């Protein structure tokens, strides 16, 4: 979370199974998979996504828990910034050529 | 900060007020027996963040019956007709530094409330709107309805000396969060979930909420119920 | 497709050895046997350097310092007579290089090369680390002559040498257009200093000038 | 707050980042013989500030030589022609606590830029202005010069994957200081300090400053250098 | 008389053939984790009788998704997308002492079936009718549906030998109760569960039924599957 050292509020990061529809509501997101990340707190939030091989897959949305609560002096609108690794340990086995050159 | 999970919910925490001073428990026959759920039941169920403006004058919750719909906790309430439960909750308020304000976090088991004029009865669905809280009101109403005047919260009481029940205060100059554990008051050791209600969580603001001109117009307050040792009666034979 | 348990534990497929080590074709050239008895048609050059098709230029640019032996197999082939004998000399890069199919340059007994005569398996050469250095530089952010002057990016220690091809027979009776095709990879190769994919196209082959491209594919919105 | 001090230079600072896990050291013959200076080289180097608004795209200094006019070690480079050093590398933002960002502050050995409009090459003096600082641009740009867009940093690389170099996040909500430690990535062991850019640091706003009408409309950015085991050539004869 | 139960799933039984010799077992990673049921999913699923007159050539279910409208089992297979299971398979006959008759109840493992004009497919419904059984013909049959005629059961073999595969005969001279354990064949060890049919359950009277004038015209054949060490993927984060 980029944003200023006083915002304050909450953000609900869900997680669909690789079957399963993604949640059309924050209630449905919630009665599922779920991390209610309280910015105020904690300013990074860390995930370990399984099951992810190719050889239809999961969703992560994010949900207005609460507002972004905010004093008079810092600005209102902020940024979250998201990465991506390798969690534990990664399998790979058959090597090709990549699509991306031409 | 600590950030604690419950199935497949964790949210993140910043003291506890353990209700009459007992933590809940299950009930220990072969003519009644018990099923204990544990697996799911237990996980955080967050319910609608509420605005708290400088004009709120409350909200009130009836639980176990305001879960009806969370889940496998709501859905285990249609299929037995008996049950019990703790529910751990979790009230923030994540307000900023420079908002000031006061709240009563109080549970009051057994509010039985009273209708706004009286001679008559409410029509069942003014006590409660499962996930969503019935506001109060800062002055009398009339109506077949609840009486939701604050200073006679709903039982006819005083307000203030509301703080005989398991509670907490959250003020904003000090702290943000509450957790309130409440071990299944009743007189019978199981009841129907959908009949009876066994306690109501109700948030009253004593200090209004106040701000300058720069700030945001409301405080969201985030309440969270973790059902504890959750059992029922049982379906199969004997 | 559909997607299954892809259920194994291995990364040996993902060393350097198994990623970079791969055997790739890199120079299709002509040259003649007869005619134009000066002319550059009748031999081929190819300065060798790892810039030369942007499929291996991009693995090469996963890191920014590697060192590696190569061992190329060129496979020659012929159209339109006798049995013919090639020549693939290898110069160093303190070499004679020769002008023409017939200089002096090709007897030169520092320049190591293979006659290969047509018909048996492919010709193999292999050549060491060269470099000066201790590693080739993938990247040199830097100018070859002192106090900042032309020739951006261009150092002299991932110099690797030069390949010059030529038919060993003297004269045919009619016209023979030999195609030879080098296959090159690296052998005991260590890398070092990971470096970001590339993720522009390239222009040119000796520089890393490119056109501002997009990140990523656009979408429709952030929630789609 | 640990004050640091090297020769007589004393900075005051509030974890740091040892690039690609090794600390700097020496190189350990009588054909070719090193010189160690030690003295002063060591010393901090405070760059020129650099204001950092809600517009700015980035900046990139070129080292060893954005050093060429910075006292001994400036001096030095002008009498050996080869050398090698490790150049401790702190950023501080000293912005306030309303305001907001965050910055990408990474080192990229031999970051081998490219020309605005290919097909020719720009005039040296593009790629470094010795201590101050030449900024990206947030669009593509023409002209014999740096293709300095952000989205392709200099290299013609996504610049969000540029975190696999020596790096370090100041996001101004948690931290404002940067330390980073590069111990002289080459491939041979001394080279000249004049033609061969070892690294170039390059500081990147990913999430982009801002804050309301009051405060001050920019956040000044101080880097500091210290050249660390820094050996020359000899002089001398055998 | 053996009077088994599972769960809330008692049946009354009267030896088993354990396909291949094996019992199913689960299949022992954190970075896929499987989720093990065992509640509920083990309990006996008893499909709908089925009559045997002396004409009946034969039937077919399609496992694992013959179960997909039974219960949790049927539930679990629409929230997870991979599983593997057991199913130890029942086949009682009950008929009395003065019919006559012989079945061949076996699995075949990848049944692979034929359509009925070759040249084209079928539409995915004439494979299975779920809880249904599709019954064989006595002779060759056109449209596009499933070459079901018996001597050619589904995959263009001898009906005859049909034996390798884990059967069990039920000649009502002798027994008339049949089990089968099938320790889920398949090359990978999780599959999904609507794609794939892992066997074919088909029961197949070689010798036909007979009787006299005054018995019941049918034999009502009785099938119970009972999904055993039935394990799923994970929802859960790691």
């Amino acid at each position: 979370f980029c944003g200023s050292a006083m915002a304050t509020g909450k953000l609900l990061i869900s997680y669909s199974p690789p079957g399963a529809s993604v949640p059309t509501s924050r209630k449905d997101a919630m009665l599922g998979t779920h991390i209610v990340w309280d910015i105020g707190l904690q300013s990074s939030c860390v995930l370990c996504v399984p099951w992810i091989s190719q050889s239809s897959a999961g969703y992560i949305t994010c949900w207005y828990q609460t507002n972004i609560v905010v004093p008079p002096g810092a600005p209102t609108s902020c940024d979250v910034l998201c990465f991506a690794s390798a969690c534990n340990d990664f399998s790979v086995r058959l090597l090709r050529d990549t699509p991306f050159m031409a | 900060v600590r950030s604690m999970t419950l199935g497949n919910s964790t949210i993140t925490t910043q003291n506890v007020v353990v209700g009459y001073g007992e933590w809940p428990s299950y009930l220990s026959t072969a003519e009644d027996q018990p099923t204990q759920p544990d697996v799911a039941t237990c996980r955080f169920y967050t319910l609608e963040s509420v605005q708290w403006e400088k004009t709120s004058p409350g909200w009130w919750w009836k639980f176990p019956e305001a879960l009806k719909n969370m889940g496998l906790f709501g859905q285990n309430m249609h299929y037995h007709y008996l049950g019990r439960a703790g529910y751990t909750i979790h009230v923030q308020c994540n307000a900023s530094k420079f908002h000031q304000g006061c709240l009563l976090v109080v549970c009051v088991p057994e509010a039985e409330m009273g209708c706004a004029d009286t001679d008559t009865t409410f029509p069942a669905t003014e006590l409660t709107t499962e996930d969503t809280p019935h506001v109060f009101t800062s002055d009398s109403i009339t109506g077949k309805k609840v009486q939701a005047a604050v200073c006679n919260a709903g039982m006819g009481v005083g307000v203030g000396n509301l703080t005989i029940f398991p509670h907490q205060w959250i003020n904003l100059r000090t702290n943000n969060s509450a957790t309130i554990v409440i071990p299944y008051i009743n007189s019978v050791p199981m009841d129907n979930m959908f009949r009876h209600y066994n306690f109501t969580l109700m948030i009253i603001p004593f200090a209004p909420l106040n701000f300058t001109d720069g700030a945001t117009a409301y405080v969201p307050i985030t309440v969270t119920i973790a059902p504890m040792y959750a059992e029922y009666n049982g379906l199969r034979l004997a | 497709q559909t997607r299954h348990v892809v259920n194994f534990h291995s990364r040996s497929e993902s060393t350097i050895e198994n990623f970079m080590g791969r055997a790739a074709c890199v120079f299709m050239d002509q040259y003649k046997i007869n005619g134009e008895e000066t002319s550059t048609d009748r031999f081929a050059v190819w300065t060798i350097n790892i810039r030369e098709m942007a499929q291996l230029r991009r693995k090469c640019e996963m890191f920014t310092y590697m060192r590696f032996d190569i061992e190329m197999t060129m496979v020659i082939t012929s159209c339109q007579m006798p049995v013919l004998t090639h020549q693939i000399m290898y110069v160093p890069p303190g070499g004679p290089i020769p002008a023409k199919v017939d200089g002096y340059e090709w007897q030169t007994s520092t320049n190591p090369s293979v006659f290969w005569t047509e018909g048996n398996a492919p010709p193999r050469i292999s050549i060491p680390f060269i470099s000066v250095g201790n590693a080739y530089s993938s990247f040199y952010d830097g100018w070859s002559h002192f106090t900042q002057d032309g020739t951006y990016g261009y150092t002299t220690l991932n110099a690797m040498g030069k390949l010059y091809i030529r038919h060993v027979n003297r004269s045919s009776p009619h016209q023979i257009t030999s195609t030879i095709r080098v296959y090159f990879k690296p052998k005991h190769i260590k890398a070092w200093v990971p470096r970001p994919p590339r993720l522009c196209p390239y222009i040119n082959k000796r520089d890393v000038n490119f056109v501002v491209t997009e990140i990523t594919d656009s979408r429709t919105s952030i929630t789609d």
